[PDB]
């Protein structure tokens, strides 16, 4: 089961943004250029 | 993703000890800290029992301090219980299950993440009591219109039941128990239909009593 | 930025798994660790709701403007072209705006986290001990380890070791 | 006696970009940029009607191609590269607003 | 005193990462910098203040910093990108910037065919100097990994120039020359170069003759 | 997050409408309340400011580009209805950033605002008295309503009260 | 906001071209002033990185979609009109947001890395001084040059002075 | 923008003085604190002195610390170094360059900016030795093919090698040196072509020595 599409087939995701097609139908995240975007999810890692 | 297997069930007299074991899959369970739960016949919730994710502290409710033993062994990916002294106040449905708990009762690898994993898949329904497991009694109520059947005197009353092995389930309703005078419980089972097919087609109505293994299957007719 | 994380606190913890502030302590008995109940699962809750708001989107309803299989209009497909690449650049922008500043506020909030319990930690600590700088405390009496384990559950009295720690320092 | 404190890290750590510092290392981090899809159209829970080798302008007007699907009700419609809408040669006119209307409708 | 990975490989677009540790005298707690020298030209910066870049910087090219150890990284590499490249921190104690050894590093080159060899004979104004000079040369080949074996007579000599890659093909090219004196450059008649480069199957030999 | 409203000020008083951050005494004299006017107004302003600059807009003038009482080409009415709701979906989504982050700064403002009267008020009481914790202030020898007043002008002397209060604290 | 750049701080130090955080001393010596390296190249570091991740811009190619020399269909061309100018109002917003969250967070950083040096010079100087609150630290017994420079080198020792500073506040 | 001048280069011979001086234009002088480097032949980089914008503190390097002396003029915007006792372990080249260092070395004006002044323009080539300048001697390497021209016997090696006066360009190879049992050096240098051209184009290789001021040009041929 999905809810969007596109030329090569469906997106099952829940991140808000993708680089696959800005082309798409439905329910769809945006498209973006930017191959990569993290997100931190915890502090500052200082080494030993 | 979300199966499961629970044993341990069954009709166990007062004064004995119970033991149920739960065994989840599809996820790994070497991190979640496990919960299980208990709740009366009718309504209400009382929490039993809580275990961290490799079994270094219980804290027991009070209702039970003492009294109950939770455990779990991460290598199978199975929880169990074991209480013992059961008096009237135990029978109720346990359930195991994975609930928002505190941090490190979990393990660090679910801590950043939005996902809360969630559970709590079937009931037991413990019964401590002269246990006489009777076998059902099966009637059918035979005349819009409609048309039942009624189930009666057994015991315990894990009773289950169906229409056409589990086809027609619209119009259908499926009443509570009731218990009477004589330790045994009834229900009735009832469905409509409208006032045009009385000798037209083939009404079957079937009822599963699991600690008994009966299996009984009715037609009704005018 | 406060001066916990990237400050004064100069190494952290890798063998600290039990949260993300804890306590490690040294008295006669040995050397010992645990950690801080609420400071961690504010942070979890924090970045749980975090998570969540995001995660969260309706994604109203969009429906095919371009045949795939056939050709379009060169001036109408131009400027459909045109819309969709400055629709892509701004979502794009907004992604790399929302990130950037997301992770920056995750990170100064742990360390405010982290600089809220040191000033608990510090108020229950008033007037017996001094700290020394780099996060630790020194002690000037003793510390059992109930007296840590009261320090965690806030419990801690400091009028019982008054006079004790002002006789200790004066002599 | 002597108490410190301190946060926790790990070896391995994660790389993340801020607004002061393009390479900030953090704990396990989450990606938030999609870029692998699914090559398959789910249509679980969907009533879709696949036209194969037919066009929507062959459903209205009837070609030999779309006898299978003249009529119907369908909440997706699927369309493919080789669909033919003409048997006789020729052509329609504004044939791209007819094709948005029929795909955009969902039954004939 | 930094730290001296001498050499990194990679193929074209494929991330090559080169590290530079120390201690907190030098990396801290400060800042490093990275700078590129192309094969015989001048130094170019390209990363400040750890993660920071020049005007002239394509952005395949990214430098970070892990505690006490920074780190290169190179997305983007295409064949002109063979290059020197060098870590460089300021010291705390020592009053001043304080560098790493270097790094020489090299794409993985497919091979290319047998080199150029073109045998040269000595003119006749090099003998007018009392000196003599056979060169063999052997130029556009690839890996670095060849042996020039000399036969004065068929007999061995007892006591060669390299270039790096090249910008666009990454072409390596040797040249041997055997220098004597008159006396013992005219006292043998046939020189040959032989060749056991891991590119060719059998040794390849190109002889001049006098006259 | 500072320690202040959502930290060791474990509860708010409500029947404070003096301002947003004011003292509450208990001397030999009785109960009082006053409130502070200088981090109240500097609030305000803030607030006041955020709302100003919101609340102007010059909204370049626009036109009618579909017509309403008349039907549209059908593929030129689909671009422009996939554009008007990529603009309507942009300025949601900018629109929930902008109230979600506006009002966590502001809560964290007023936060800061608590925190840096709160440290006022303890470089007044440098060396005479000492912070509980929830926000009060054991004072070791007396205040005034006077007293409180200086506290408020921030004329308050702590080397009228140094010996005074060394010689409590010994003896 | 923090109370140092905005708060007790009463006063910028115009003279103080050696950094934006430093020290100045008057002693039986005479005045002196310095600089602290670390702040002072911490907000170097930290403004120097905002600039560089917002210069940077690939800014993918567009090309032409109105006429300049020719007149365009008019639907067609108030089409293009309202997308472009919503277009250019879109980023205009961004653009106000984006200056003034960052402005902010600038003066805010920079108060923060003033704040956080001065609880570093605090912890230096632990139990041999008071700050009497506006940005200055009353020495009870003295501080040399060379201790100038030891407190500025993070090597100033308080177990030195410490016996000397409680008989001094004794006595 | 980046235009430089710099002097001081030649053979000094061993336990004497050398003394280099650089001057920068295009830009604000007064106010980028520089450095001087020093990288051996072959590779190795190894810094050598820092100055201030003013001139407050020099804090050498203790390699070579006391040993020599790094000045700067704001007004004529020139910056010297003068080293004494020249050992083999100074001959190296030179740097003077403008290199990402404390704030404090730099002025208030350059802090808030994200330009990073880059620099490091060219080089010294300092050698130390008996000097003994001699002049090269030339020899045409003759016969797809090649052809080249090969430069020995001579010092120092500040040398450089064109292809009609630096048009040819590709397919050729410009070889490092080789040093030999006299205390003289050598240097091939060749271009490819195919085996077309033999008695067909001009072909000729310029070689400049500029301390000897020596110009020398060569043709192939069959
Ligand atoms: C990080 O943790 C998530 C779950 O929180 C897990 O899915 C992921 O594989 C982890 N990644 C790393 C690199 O540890
Ligand atoms: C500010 O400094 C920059 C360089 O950082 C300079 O280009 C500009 O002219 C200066 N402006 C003023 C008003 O000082």
């Amino acid at each position: 089961e999905s809810k969007c599409f596109w030329r090569g087939g469906s997106i099952n995701t829940r991140l808000p943004f993708q680089n696959l097609s800005p082309r798409t139908v439905g329910q769809c995240p945006k498209y973006v250029n930017r191959r990569s975007l993290m997100l931190a999810t915890g502090m500052r890692n200082v080494p030993e | 993703q979300v199966q499961l297997l629970e044993s341990g069930g069954g009709v166990v007299q007062p004064g004995r000890s119970l033991r149920l074991s739960c065994a989840a899959s599809g996820f790994t369970f070497s991190n979640y800290g496990m919960h299980w739960v208990r709740q009366a016949p009718g309504k209400g919730l009382e929490w039993v029992a809580i275990i961290s994710f490799d079994g270094s502290k219980k804290y027991y409710a009070n209702s039970v301090k003492g009294r109950s033993t939770i455990s779990r062994d991460n290598s199978k990916n199975t929880l169990s219980l074991q209480m013992e002294s059961l008096g009237p106040e135990d029978t109720a449905l346990y359930y195991c299950a994975k609930l928002p708990s505190p941090y490190y009762f979990d393990s660090r690898f679910v801590w950043v993440a939005a996902s809360a994993f969630h559970f709590w898949g079937q009931g037991i329904l413990v019964t401590v009591s002269s246990a006489s497991t009777k076998g059902p009694s099966v009637f059918p109520l035979a005349p819009t219109a409609a048309l039942g059947c009624l189930v009666k005197d057994y015991f315990p009353e894990p009773v289950t039941v169906s229409w056409n092995s589990g086809a027609l389930t619209s119009g259908v309703h499926t009443f509570p128990a009731v218990l009477q005078s004589s330790g045994l419980y009834s229900l009735s089972s009832v469905v409509t239909v409208p006032s045009s097919s009385l000798g037209t087609q083939t009404y079957i109505c079937n009822v599963n009593h699991k600690p008994s293994n009966t299996k009984v299957d009715k037609r009704v007719e005018p | 930025l406060f001066g916990a994380i990237a400050g004064f606190l100069e190494n952290g913890w890798e063998g600290m798994v039990d949260g993300w502030y804890g306590f490690r302590h040294q008295n006669a008995q040995g050397t010992g660790q645990a950690a801080d109940y609420k400071s961690t699962q504010a942070a979890i809750d924090q970045i749980t709701g975090k998570l969540n708001r995001l995660v969260e989107k309706t994604n109203t309803e969009f429906e095919s403007i371009e045949s795939e299989f056939s050709e379009i209009e060169h001036q109408i497909g131009n400027v459909i072209n045109w819309t969709k690449d400055s629709i892509t650049d701004i979502w794009t922008y907004q992604a790399e705006l929302l990130v950037a500043m997301e992770n920056q506020h995750t990170i100064d909030m742990a360390d405010s986290e982290m600089l809220n319990l040191y000033e608990r930690v510090r108020k229950q600590l008033r007037q017996n001990a001094e700290e020394d700088g780099k996060g630790c405390f020194e002690i000037y009496h003793a510390c059992d380890d109930s007296c840590m384990e009261s320090i965690r559950n806030n419990t801690y009295d400091h009028s019982q070791y008054r006079e004790e720690a002002l006789l200790n320092r004066l002599n | 006696d002597k108490i410190c404190l301190g946060h926790h890290a790990v070896a391995n750590g994660t790389i993340v970009k801020t607004l002061t510092n393009e390479q900030e290392e953090v704990t396990n981090a989450t990606e938030t940029v999609e870029s692998t899809g699914i090559n398959r159209l789910c249509m679980k829970g969907r009533k879709h009607k696949d036209l194969g080798n037919c066009h929507p302008i062959g459903m209205l007007i009837g070609t030999p191609a779309c006898d299978l699907h003249l009529t119907g009700m369908w909440d997706t419609l699927i369309e493919r590269e080789n669909a033919i809408a003409y048997c006789y040669p020729g052509a329609t006119v504004n044939v791209e607003a007819l094709r948005q209307k029929i795909m955009e409708s969902g039954g004939i | 005193m930094l730290t001296q990975p001498p050499s990194a490989s990679g193929t074209p677009g494929q991330r090559v990462t080169i590290s530079c540790s120390g201690s907190s005298s030098n990396i801290g707690g400060n800042t490093v910098h990275w700078f590129q020298q192309l094969p015989g030209t001048a130094p170019k910066l390209l990363i400040y203040t750890n993660s920071l870049r020049p005007s002239g910087v394509p952005d395949r090219f990214s430098g970070s910093k892990s505690g006490t150890s920074a780190s290169l990284a190179i997305s983007g590499l295409q064949s002109e990108d063979e290059a020197d490249y060098y870590c460089a921190a300021w010291d705390d104690s020592l009053n001043g910037q304080v560098f790493g050894g270097g790094t020489k590093l090299t794409v993985l080159g497919q091979p290319k065919a047998a080199p150029s060899v073109t045998l040269f004979p000595p003119s006749s104004e090099e003998l007018q100097a009392n000196k003599a000079t056979l060169v063999c040369l052997i130029s556009d080949f690839y890996p670095g990994a060849v042996t020039v074996a000399w036969k004065a007579d068929s007999s061995p000599v007892k006591a060669e120039t390299t270039t790096p890659s090249k910008q666009s093909n990454n072409k390596y090219a040797a040249s041997s020359y055997l220098s004597l004196t008159p006396e013992q450059w005219k006292s043998h008649r046939s020189y040959s170069c032989q060749v056991t480069h891991e590119g060719s199957t059998v040794e390849k030999t190109v002889a001049p003759t006098e006259c």
